[PDB]
């Protein structure tokens, strides 16, 4: 969370917690409710956005939906997508966080190594994160928007 | 480590499941409590000299343990005390703001009782001044604050072993 | 330089190590210094001196 | 800044600055004007603030004035009450700054090296900043005076 | 390094007098920027590696630097060549949240001169490559942000050169 | 560590006598089987990348221990997962290039076993992946480069005890 | 060359060089010629056996070469096509030295780097090595062919 | 072995069998049978020329031999030629496995401090194991003999 | 460092062409010429010792340095003297070993003249020194090894020069 | 290193002469004033703290220096300040008990000057609390040892200017 | 000196000389009269007993003074000789000192790689510094030959 990356630095430092980090958490505990509210919505909305993102992905990378690509066949294609489902369900938990450590504790830790073993492209895999970003601007509020899209961004930036 | 936010996220990520109703409305009474929870560390650090003072005295002041032979008859082993006790205090109140007792327990409760052990210390009568410092924290925090610092001090009791 | 590059050449061994904790930071260092990677980076190109 | 502390932990992560991280960012912007205007009540009740604070201070601690103090004397008491101000404006400093960033480089790194070199009572030092602290409190308002405090609060912990 | 704020908050201590009227204006003009700052920072992270390739493709690539003997010409030499670029995004993205150039001149701008000298990678072409890296980054970014950022990735090029 | 030849030389050492006939007889017919096994070794390094991907296609590929809260079921896990099984192959391939387990048993299966336990991955279901890889790994390689093999899956059934 | 690499070893021992690894030496001086002639047979098919091996690339990944991939485009495809003779050239030269090293160091150390940069797809790459390889089998006579392809697949690892 | 120490390097390396090292290797095999054919011969003559290389390491140091010298006394030049046996028959099993290492290993690492505490000289040991080493060139054949060269050299310079 | 296949590899790469029959004759000569130095380089590690105790007597020994004073006249002057000519006749024999000159100048002479200057040391001594171990070394080694020895030794002195 | 006694014996040891009749008077007034400089010493190092203190209440305080932007401004600079004095003093006590003057030049004032014009520190104000500190130094000491103390507290101030 | 070795070790440990230090430099200063009276009666008869251990070591080692030894023939023998004379000098710099500083900068730092580049015997060396120390005791008084037989004792543990 972003009280456990402030603490870890202050145990580093050895010292009680500074003033500002104390206002930061403070601000974590006021606009605890609203971020909620956001991955509230983003659960409600999970399954729709899965099935537009997913056909959009599809339109991306023509080669790897088809046959002779990774998604080779409904079976495989289904798994690509169930991949994709846990990836937006680790979004949905680090934005409610606030803090995009525990993602990175999901996915992000030997995600190449994880994609070079499956052998499926990971170029596409951050485009389908980029058409998760869209569906979730048009559900979301533009304040909500700006805060998922960063954690996306994050989620970009890991897919790469 | 570990927080109280990311504990209910282990325990999602383990059941690999979105974010339960129920463990939402946990979230929330961690984001209600977190206020009331700032302001006390806040306090905290700015009376933890006070505490260290007044805990040290009712623990060890005017004792056999000051007297000669007692382990903390020597300078270097006075300070060194202190050090130990103010390190307690400040780990806890970490975690007291963290929610988690877990972050304390694996810093600080790995090989303590090994180390004290090889030491020397009375495992038990740090506890004795642990208590003391509880009750003298709760006293300067307040009811509300005491009860968490209690909590995480009675962690911190049973990590003595 | 960059500090946000380890390149191929890193010990994945000595992370493991590390990681487990049979290996201490200092260990570490001293495996790291003592491997070809940091002899190719430092000791055959620069002068002894 | 907190900015500048931000910027900190992101040079030393190798990474640019969290999605959180400029969240804060962003709070702090938006509490610009606000720590402004408690700084600029600060200036303006600068020396009424310091008097009574003196005045607490001494009343505290007697020796700290009396013969055989370190501040025994005008000249000496004058140059007690200069120590406060400096600690003053280095509080509407880090007020403004948002963050402890200010006040550390500035009389909390080796502080007590160089009140223990020239004699002065480290702990009445600290005091004279929590009489500060009470009168910024009645001169401020109630939230401004929680902000101000935890300002304050960072300085006399680090007296400590 | 220093911020906008910081670094006012420096000059006003230079000064040793409390903030003043002018203290205040500079400090609400970084106040202001603050919204057009964050944003662009988001997008600089979000497209970073995109601008990378841009700026060298715009800049250095099908040329001679690329193709054999060019300083660029091996897999080694072109990954340290984009490494090094990324390495003043990086740097420069910061500064221009920061406000102040002290944190390229502090990290990104020290001794960087005359390790590229005695290397033989030629200066110019890397003031070359940060102009284009710039015009992308103004795209990207925006008008307003373009302009600043172009300040900042200026003072990189400069010193540089 | 000790090679094949060089356990022959310790044996003659610790009896104090030059080496003997059957016992440079041996390491005659350990150079001839050498020959062969190099050729297959080379193979079994170029595939090696297939065997593990084939491995954990076996076994690992639509798993309980993939589903949520299998021990390898997370992105550090599975990357630590498929590390662990390269690194088996490739302390095996030195061990069956030298035609002596020695070296894999002392570092390899120093106490890999007990970490295991402690770590919970569960040992028995990777040596049985293990054995499927090593059955795979057997048949491409050949029948002879299969015996080798065979002792090498022995010393990692070994290390699953 | 072989010898610079023990030279270097010999180096961090800080000893003069070792008999056995001088007899190496020697090993590799005999094994020169016959290293020499199938150099020889491979500049001979410098082009031949890049126009065989890309077309088998190229039906490998029909995406590359198809818009929006890779190489796409005339242009594209060329440099593609250059960028793997560069790749042979490089080849032929680490199997004249015997060290692998040589080859390391011109092109594969970083690689992933430059391919990530560049949008190059390194699945693709490495195929296109691997059926080089296959050609270069049938192109020179098997006992030459046996080292080369090692080389060629020291290579391919590096890749992969 | 050889083979042996290429695999702690390559081990070191974490990656495969480098394809010049491997070659070397199957070298090695080959030359095994001569390495075993003329370690034979060494041994069948070992004793005679033993008892050669002791005469002449007498002639060449008849002080060492006489009175006030480390072989004085008949017990004293029975532990010498003793000794010189010992290094002799560790030279034959370091030839024997054509690993330099396993003999510097078994023996010759921190000599100088074993000579020093029996007092006996470095360089008249060392012109012992010259006499032998010529002896050995005598019995073997040519490329034997520089093979058995290479080893004296190696132990030659453990003397020095 | 660099050899001499190498530096004819390195002359392709640069020109970007395949290697030519005739570059490959080259290398071929540099072939022929191994065998011959490899021999001559065991004889010079084995008669090492003796050729730098041959030098020193040629020159240190019964010398105004050697005399108090004279900047060879201390114990840890002496010492230091003689790991000096220790290490430039190892780095020699590596260069003449390999066939390749770039090596000698990559360690050996970077900054040689620099430190030498700066510890005091006469170079013109260490020049005539090394004049007197390339006449011993040629002398062990033969004339054709002589030769390729020597040249390198000449180009130490040269670059000492 | 170097000492009086030892620089007498270092002299004598590069004539390679047997100790003279005046190197043994010279060694003998070492001997003779060491008494004198030794119980000195004792007293300057159990008075250090107020030295410093007197020296910069007489020279480097109640001034610009400490107030803004005097390079004692900030509360780093100031404990920087005064244990610059302390070191400066410190060594110099052991340099005036060797009773050479190369031993400070050795460690102090081996790169200061060069260091402080980096850094920014006036030179002409650390000399002046160099001088503050000798006239404070020699009124503990007494005008006997206070005299030789000056000597290498001017040598000090001799090698910043 | 023995204050300057002291001063060494302080400034190591940054504090300000010990009290035990300065009573050590105390006593030192005290006996150095003594001390300088009985060095300068070595340097009186310096030159009688090398005449005395030179033929006392030639007695117990006649193999050096012979063919086949270091110093074979009479130039050879001077050297030997001339380097004696240079360490008898240092070991009464060395017991003016009064520490063993002096006489380990002048040698004994790289004396055992000296002897070895020379092929001098260190044993015969170390037995010839223990004749000149047997002959030092008897010329000298008892009191003075009790700190020589200390500093000589240094000199011959390093010869060991
Ligand atoms: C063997 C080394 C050693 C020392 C020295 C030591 C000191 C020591 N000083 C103490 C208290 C104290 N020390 C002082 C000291 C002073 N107050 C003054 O006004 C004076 C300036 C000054 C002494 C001259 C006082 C007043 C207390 C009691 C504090 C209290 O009870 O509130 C205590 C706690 C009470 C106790 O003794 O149980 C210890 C242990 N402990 C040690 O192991
Ligand atoms: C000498 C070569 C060598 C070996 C063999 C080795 C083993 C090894 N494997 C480890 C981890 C691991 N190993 C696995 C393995 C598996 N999980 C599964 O579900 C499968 C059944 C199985 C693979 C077949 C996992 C998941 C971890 C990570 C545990 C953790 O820290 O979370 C660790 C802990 C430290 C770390 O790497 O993070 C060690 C030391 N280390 C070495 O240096
Ligand atoms: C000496 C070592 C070395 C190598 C190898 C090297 C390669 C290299 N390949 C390039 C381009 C490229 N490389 C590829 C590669 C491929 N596309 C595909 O579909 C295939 C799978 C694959 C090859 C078979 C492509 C498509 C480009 C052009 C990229 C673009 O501009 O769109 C470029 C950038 C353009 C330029 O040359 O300026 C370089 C530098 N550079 C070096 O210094
Ligand atoms: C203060 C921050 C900082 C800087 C600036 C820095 C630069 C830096 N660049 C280097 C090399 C280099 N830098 C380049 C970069 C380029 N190639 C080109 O064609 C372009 C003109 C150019 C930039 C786009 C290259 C090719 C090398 C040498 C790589 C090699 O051959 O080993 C090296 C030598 C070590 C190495 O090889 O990486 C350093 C230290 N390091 C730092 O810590
Ligand atoms: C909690 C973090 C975590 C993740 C994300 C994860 C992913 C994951 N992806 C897998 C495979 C896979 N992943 C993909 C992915 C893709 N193919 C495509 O064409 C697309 C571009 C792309 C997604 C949109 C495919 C195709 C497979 C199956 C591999 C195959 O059989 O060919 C597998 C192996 C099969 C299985 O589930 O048993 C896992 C475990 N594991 C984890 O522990
Ligand atoms: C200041 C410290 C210091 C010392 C001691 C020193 C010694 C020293 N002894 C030398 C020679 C020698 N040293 C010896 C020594 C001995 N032979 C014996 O039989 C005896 C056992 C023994 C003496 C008691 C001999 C025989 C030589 C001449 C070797 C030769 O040139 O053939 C040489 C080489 C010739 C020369 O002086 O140029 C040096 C430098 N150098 C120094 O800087
Ligand atoms: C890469 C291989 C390599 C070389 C070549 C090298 C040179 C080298 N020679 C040195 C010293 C030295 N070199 C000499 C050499 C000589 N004095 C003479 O009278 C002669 C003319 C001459 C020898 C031929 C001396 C006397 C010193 C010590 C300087 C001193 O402290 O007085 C030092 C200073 C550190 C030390 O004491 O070792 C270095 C680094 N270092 C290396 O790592
Ligand atoms: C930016 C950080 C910073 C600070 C704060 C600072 C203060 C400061 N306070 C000083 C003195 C002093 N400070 C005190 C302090 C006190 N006496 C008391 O009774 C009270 C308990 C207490 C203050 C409330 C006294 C008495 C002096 C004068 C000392 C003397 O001359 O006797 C001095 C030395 C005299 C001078 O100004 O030259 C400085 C530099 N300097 C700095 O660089």
């Amino acid at each position: 969370s972003v009280v456990t990356k402030s603490i870890v630095n202050a145990d580093a430092e050895a010292r009680y917690l500074s003033p500002g980090e104390l206002d930061r958490i403070k601000n974590f505990v006021s606009t605890g409710e609203r971020r909620l509210r956001i991955a509230q919505t983003l659960t409600e909305n999970r399954e729709r956005i899965v099935k537009q993102a997913g056909d959009q992905l599809f339109q991306k990378r023509p080669d790897v939906v088809s046959p002779g690509g990774n998604a080779y066949g409904e079976e495989m294609t289904a798994t690509c997508l169930r991949d994709l489902d846990y990836y937006l369900r680790l979004v949905t938990y680090g934005i409610v966080a606030g803090d995009v450590t525990p993602i990175e504790e999901i996915g992000l830790v030997g995600v190449r190594e994880m994609y070079n073993s499956l052998g499926t492209p990971i170029p596409a895999v951050a485009e389908g994160i980029r058409a998760m970003k869209n569906v979730a601007c048009s559900l979301l509020s533009a304040e909500d928007a700006a805060e998922a899209g960063s954690y996306f961004d994050f989620v970009i930036g890991a897919m790469q | 480590m570990q927080d109280a936010i990311t504990a209910v996220i282990n325990a999602s990520d383990v059941q690999g499941k979105y974010l339960d109703t129920a463990a939402m409305e946990k979230l929330k009474a961690y984001f209600a409590t977190g206020e009331l929870r700032v302001r006390a560390a806040s306090v905290i650090s700015a009376n933890a000299a006070n505490i260290v003072k007044e805990a040290v005295a009712k623990s060890l002041l005017y004792s056999d343990i000051t007297r000669p032979g007692g382990n903390m008859y020597t300078t270097r082993r006075y300070a060194a005390c202190i050090r130990d006790l103010d390190y307690y205090l400040r780990y806890a109140t970490y975690a007291m703001l963290a929610g988690d007792p877990s972050i304390l327990d694996e810093r600080v409760l790995n090989g303590l009782k090994e180390t004290y052990n090889s030491l020397g210390v009375p495992i038990a009568a740090t506890v004795q001044a642990i208590q003391a410092m509880k009750e003298v924290t709760a006293s300067l925090v307040g009811a509300d604050a005491g009860k968490e610092m209690g909590i995480y001090f009675d962690y911190i009791c049973s990590g003595l072993s | 330089f960059s500090g946000q590059v380890p390149s191929q050449f890193r010990r994945p061994d000595l992370e493991s190590r590390l990681r487990n904790g049979e290996i201490t930071v200092r260990e570490f260092v001293r495996t790291l210094a003592s491997s070809e990677i940091y002899r190719n980076r430092f000791y055959t190109p620069y002068p002894n001196t």
